[PDB]
RNA sequence: UUUUUUUUUUUUUUUUU
RNA sequence: UAUUGUGUUAGCAUGGUUUCGAGAACA
RNA sequence: CGUAGCUGUAGAUGAAUGCUAAUUAUAGAGUAU
RNA sequence: UUUUUUUUUUUUUUU
RNA sequence: GGAAGCUGGAAGACGGAAUCGUUAUUAAGCGCCAGGUAGUCCUGGACACUGAAUCC
RNA sequence: UAGACUAGCGUUGGAGCACAUUGUUUCAUUCGAUAGUCCACGCUCAAUCUUACCAUAC
């Protein structure tokens, strides 16, 4: 079992954007594609960390 | 090119020291003064608390 | 130059991992004992040496004053633990002064 | 009331002789030292020849003269603005002393060797 | 609604900058000492241009709540705002902050 | 020391450490 | 250690192979440090007096990134003298 | 004539912060305040990871310690609890060893430090209706 | 809001040969790629130069004394030429100058004369380059040692308070 | 699964960890050390600061190509490898 | 206190009583010095063994005093580390605003020479 | 208070050799 | 021991914190 | 500490302080009249 | 103090 | 950019009308520095002395 | 029953910062309009950085 520590600032922020992901619309197809490459994976569960 | 000998470096050349404890260095009265910093664990170490002076 | 550099906060991207592998390798070790004992050892397995030259050390103070007795780390140890297994042992008349030993 | 000194009447320009009785500020050091090259030259034995030209006694009194010794003079009672308090000037007789006695100049009193000191 | 979390300040290309400019002085505060002393033993007054990129000047106070480069002390290091949240969160009690006393 | 005050400060301050320094204008 | 470590050694030259007949004496006062120059204690630096003596001052960080770091390679050297020179 | 009145008045605007006894306070706050939001979001995910899995929890425990110390010195027989698993975290504030015998950290052999699974005093007491920021992991919603 | 350096406002050091630095009917350039660094091109040239003979017994006086003395005095050169244009001299002559790839900047013109001179020194010049290739090796040698650095006392260091004494 | 730790006095270092690259798990970090010890550094006595610079340039050359080992001064990039070398013996 | 009868009965604490003077260890401070610095102590090489500027063709390279050349300049540039050798060619009047660094940039111009010979005829010799 | 590891231009980033 | 874009339209008339301007606190 | 007290000058019909061929200090660089 | 001095006063302290 | 020497014939003795407000160690004068992380203001912050009158 | 009156006392000039008319390839995006979140605005200090602007190019 691995659980990385994140910035808080981030959590809030990732839960905003996938929160509109499948409930509201999202307009501009670049807004999704760069999108979903840091919101879409946990944390922990990321093959690379900065 | 030149070797010259460094100021300190002569002076510690040229010391009597004492053999141990039981023998005395000095021949006159001297007191010791310096500053101890005591307290909790402190992230960075204070300054100014390497003081040594001596009195006669 | 070291004045400047204590500005901004520090980073976040080097703070240990909690791994669960990790913690049961402590909690293992936690109760592991303490042999080291480095100046116990140095002192056992050494009185018994002394006792089997203790007549070839006896004469090695006879043929020395006590005005000779400049160097007190190596002869006035030596002669302290000596006395342990002898308690009595008058080399002459000369003693110390209560003050080396 | 106006005195110069203060309350204390302080002195932080001139300085004294052991030898004679004569002080002076050190604006005239300058002077003194200039003046008496030919002695302090000889008594150590072209690009060393440069202040020879300083030597004349007229030449001092000039406009050219007035401005080499405001040169070298750099008022040291003045300083920057935030020099306000604990932080202020001392005097710089210890400086000028350490030179005026090393240079081996001559006193206008009586010839003698380096007999200077701070007072 | 949530007030910042203040371990943590966003990003900003003007606050990484300045600490940039810390490291290179650093390195380079040993070189800064040698191009003064060699002009002064020959008594040349001369320009130092290399100076101008890793001088100690270029460096400034910046707000580390923040990225503002003004209205920063030496004593806080934080803006008007950013000490008026830590003040407010109750931070300063252990370290002897009275608000009583005007 | 722009102003009268301030600037005329100076002077008298060198005038107490043991200089003489003209005072008349300013 | 260090005082049981000096004796030790030095009852290597006293067992026998009553005195000394005043030939021998000086072969068990030779290899011990106290009555020995300290010129030889380093090639590299020949003088009387340089090395001193260490602490047992604790060092180190209670917990971080770098719980295993110790002393650097250069502060090791200061650890163990008197006080630092710049003769090198 | 108020004389402990006015006491400090001298060391407040005729004294230089250099040359005062007064000593930084933003040196010791840098490494505590950003300690205290690793223990608020690590604190429950490490308990719950424990908690996961119930029985079977001792067996990785016992395994590990015969390949340390071999002999497992804390052995016991069947009908005796082992251990008691305590949910701890690492150091993050690079405390420096002090040699204060009376300290509660510098005689620290570990990296590794107990957490309260309960507090009744929170220390980021507000002084107001104030929340303490970062503590809102969902975003708002408006009535729009 | 004051401009940071002064020197930009001053005439540097003499080109010589004064050319027009903007282009106006310049061709493409060619080559010079790979370097990124002293591009070839193109351009006209400009020669001009004073030959103080012709000037009156007024003003030839004065010049001498500036030019033909100890020290210069205004550049040795006398200001703009408001009269003195008679007797300049000048001659259109078509030359050639480098600029650098990024920074954009004239380094130097030479004249075309100078230019033909190059191209039969050829063989001349293309023998030199053997005898630099003669003292790469010896400097070599010379030129590595060139590095002063403080003599380590360490010697993988001993531990040396009393004991170790014996062990040495 | 996971590497002992056998530090002098104590039983855990996390300097090795992060100098290795196990515990924050950095990738970037994990194929430096294989690097560095094979060249014959001491790299577990070195500073923070100077591990770090290195790994830069390890990661800034690999994604872009060996191609830019352009440094100020007219500098190589196996200047600095023999140099911290030296001061730094296996 | 000091007791001298005990020093002069044993030659081992009369070494350490015994203090050499300054001159004797300074002699072997020198030997030492250069055994472990082996590989340094001299920095100024290119001293006038080779006289610096250019010594294979001096005079009359690029100062335009007269018509045509008589001829060529190569000399070595110092490289920016000091560790690098590089050979030039480039020489105008002592500073060398311009320099043609190795015979790299050189064989370009050879190059290239035909081709700016041909186009000066045509590009404004005739106007 | 103690003096040395090796070394070719008038052309030392100003002169028609 | 640096590390998750935008110092851009849009705040009085939908806004979270702070605050200037006017008015009030009694049984 | 400043206007002090005290005490010399002209009991100011004329005390305005900016303009500048030119130096003092900080700074890597604040230059030309 | 009739062989004594030869003089203005500040914003922390004789715990 | 700050200050200083020398030099000095820059524009002013207009108006007892009028607009900005002070609840007395208030008002009116004069003097000092603490911070602004090299210098760098007549504003702001902050301390001390002389300190009158009126129907408020 | 404040302002209104009764004392003291700063102004229609020459000077520092700032707003504005007139210049600008760039001369800092701006607040507030008449008793003021208007002139050293978030200029607690602009000689490079602070600087968001224009030119140039990677």
């Amino acid at each position: 079992a691995k659980h990385r520590f994140f910035d808080p600032l981030f959590r809030r922020r990732r839960l905003s954007f996938l929160d509109r992901f499948a409930r509201e619309r999202i307009k501009g197809e670049k807004a999704r594609q760069l999108g979903a490459q840091l919101y879409v994976k946990h944390p922990d569960q990321k093959p690379v960390w900065p | 090119g030149r070797t010259f000998v460094t100021p300190l470096t002569k002076l510690q050349h040229q010391a009597a020291l004492p053999r141990s404890p039981l023998h005395a260095r000095f021949d006159f009265p001297h007191t010791v003064h310096y500053d101890v910093f005591w307290g909790p664990p402190q992230v960075e170490e204070e300054p100014n608390k390497s003081g040594c002076w001596v009195s006669f | 130059g070291r004045q400047m550099m204590k500005w901004y906060w520090p980073s976040k991207y080097m703070l240990q991992d909690v791994q669960m592998a990790q913690y049961f390798q402590m909690q293992a070790m936690r109760f592991a004992p303490r042999p080291a004992h480095v100046s116990l050892t140095t002192l056992s397995a050494t009185m018994e040496q002394c006792w089997k030259k203790r007549d070839a050390v006896r004469a090695f103070f006879q043929s020395i004053d006590e005005k000779v007795l400049r160097e007190n780390p190596t002869l006035q140890d030596l002669y302290g633990l000596y006395r342990t297994l002898c308690p009595d042992d008058p080399l002459r008349t000369p003693v110390d002064p209560a003050l080396w030993r | 009331a106006r005195r110069v000194g203060g309350i204390g009447r302080r002195c932080f320009l001139t300085l004294h002789c052991s030898a004679c009785s004569f002080f002076f500020q050190t604006s005239d050091a300058i002077k003194l030292i200039l003046t008496q090259q030919h002695h302090i030259l000889r008594k150590k034995g072209a690009s060393k020849f440069s202040l020879l030209p300083l030597a004349d006694a007229s030449l001092l009194l000039k406009r050219r003269g007035a401005l080499v010794l405001r040169s070298l003079h750099g008022d040291p009672l003045v300083g920057s603005r935030r020099q306000r308090g604990e932080f202020a000037p001392q005097a710089p007789t210890a400086e000028m002393a350490k030179m005026l006695n090393k240079s081996c100049v001559p006193c206008p009193r009586c010839k003698r060797e380096g007999r200077w000191e701070e007072g | 609604l949530n007030p910042p979390p203040i371990a943590f300040p966003s990003f900003n290309r003007r606050c990484q900058k300045d600490w940039l400019a810390r490291r290179a002085f650093a390195e380079n505060e040993v070189n800064g000492r040698i191009y003064k002393n060699v002009y002064q033993n020959l008594g040349f007054k001369g320009p130092i241009p290399i100076l101008n990129k890793v001088g100690q000047y270029r460096i400034r106070m910046r707000c580390i709540s923040g990225g503002y480069s003004r209205g920063i002390f030496r004593f806080t290091r934080m803006a008007r705002m950013g000490m008026l949240q830590l003040a407010r969160e109750g931070w300063l009690k252990k370290y002897g902050y009275r608000p009583g006393l005007f | 020391c722009m102003n009268k005050k301030n600037r005329l400060a100076l002077r008298k301050r060198r005038r107490r450490m043991g200089e003489r320094v003209s005072l008349r204008y300013r | 250690n260090q005082k049981v470590t000096a004796v030790q050694h030095a009852l290597r030259q006293i067992s026998l192979d009553p005195t000394m007949d005043a030939e021998k004496v000086e072969a068990v006062l030779s290899v011990l440090p106290e009555n020995f120059p300290s010129d030889a204690l380093h090639p590299h630096h020949p003088f009387r007096n340089h090395f001193g003596f260490e602490s047992s001052v604790p060092y180190g960080v209670v917990g971080s990134i770098s719980m295993g770091k110790g002393r650097k390679k250069i502060e090791k050297e200061l650890a163990r003298l008197r006080y630092p020179t710049l003769q090198r | 004539a108020f004389r402990y009145r006015r006491e400090g008045q001298f060391t407040k605007f005729r004294v230089h912060f250099d040359r005062s006894g007064f000593r930084p306070y933003i040196d010791e706050l840098k490494w505590e305040i950003m300690d205290w939001h690793y223990k608020r979001a690590m604190g429950p995910q490490m308990k719950k990871t424990l908690m996961s899995y119930q029985e079977g929890s001792e067996k990785l425990q016992y395994m590990h310690d015969l390949i340390a110390l071999g002999t497992a010195k804390a052995k016991f027989p069947h009908a005796t609890k082992r251990f008691f698993f305590v949910p701890a975290l690492p150091v993050t504030i690079p405390y420096r060893r002090s040699s204060n015998p009376f300290c509660l950290l510098s005689a620290n052999k570990t990296g590794w430090l107990q957490w309260s699974p309960k507090q009744r005093v929170p220390f980021p007491q507000p002084l107001g209706k104030r929340k303490v920021g970062g503590t809102d992991p969902q975003p708002p919603v408006f009535p729009k | 809001t004051r401009g940071f350096r002064w020197d930009l406002c001053q005439r540097g050091r003499r080109r010589w040969v004064h050319i027009n630095y903007p282009p106006r009917n310049r061709s493409t350039v060619q080559m010079l790629d790979e370097s990124h660094e002293k591009l070839v091109f193109v351009c006209n040239g400009y020669i001009d130069r004073l030959d103080p003979r012709l000037l009156p017994e007024r003003l030839r006086k004065r010049l001498e004394r500036n030019r033909k003395a100890a020290l210069t005095r205004f550049d040795g050169k006398l200001p703009w030429g408001q009269a003195v244009e008679s007797a300049i001299k000048r001659i259109h002559t078509p030359c050639l100058a480098f600029a650098q790839a990024h920074s954009h900047h004239l380094l130097e013109a030479f004249s075309m004369a100078e230019v033909l001179e190059i191209e039969k020194l050829i063989p001349e010049i293309r023998e030199a380059f053997k005898a630099s290739k003669a003292k790469l090796a010896e400097q070599e040698a010379q030129d590595k040692f060139t590095r002063h650095v403080s003599v380590d006392l360490v010697d993988l260091k001993e531990d040396p308070v009393s004991f170790p004494f014996t062990l040495k | 699964p996971e590497a002992p730790q056998p530090p002098a006095g104590l039983h855990w270092s996390w300097w090795e960890l992060y100098v290795k690259g196990v515990n924050p798990e950095y990738p970037p970090r994990q194929r430096m050390f294989a690097f560095l010890t094979a060249q014959g550094v001491d790299v577990l006595e070195m500073e923070i600061r100077e591990i770090e610079d290195v790994t830069r340039w390890l990661e800034m050359s690999n994604v872009y190509g060996e191609k830019f080992p352009r440094f100020p001064y007219d500098v190589t990039f196996q200047d600095k490898i023999e140099a911290l070398k030296e001061k730094y013996p296996l | 206190e000091e007791d001298d009868s005990v020093y002069r009965q044993f030659a081992c604490m009369r070494r350490v009583r015994e203090e050499p003077r300054l001159r004797t260890a300074l002699e072997s401070f020198k030997v030492a010095s250069k055994n472990a610095t082996k590989t340094r102590g001299r920095a100024w090489s290119v001293y006038e063994g080779w006289p610096p500027r250019s010594r294979v063709r001096v005079g009359d390279e690029y100062s335009k005093v007269g018509p045509l050349q008589r001829r060529a300049f190569v000399f070595n540039r110092v490289d920016g580390t000091g560790r690098r050798r590089e050979p030039t060619l480039a020489f105008c009047c002592g500073n060398k605003p311009v320099l043609l660094l190795s015979e790299a940039e050189f064989e370009a111009l050879v190059k290239k020479l035909p081709w700016i010979k041909h186009e000066m005829a045509e590009f404004k010799k005739l106007l």
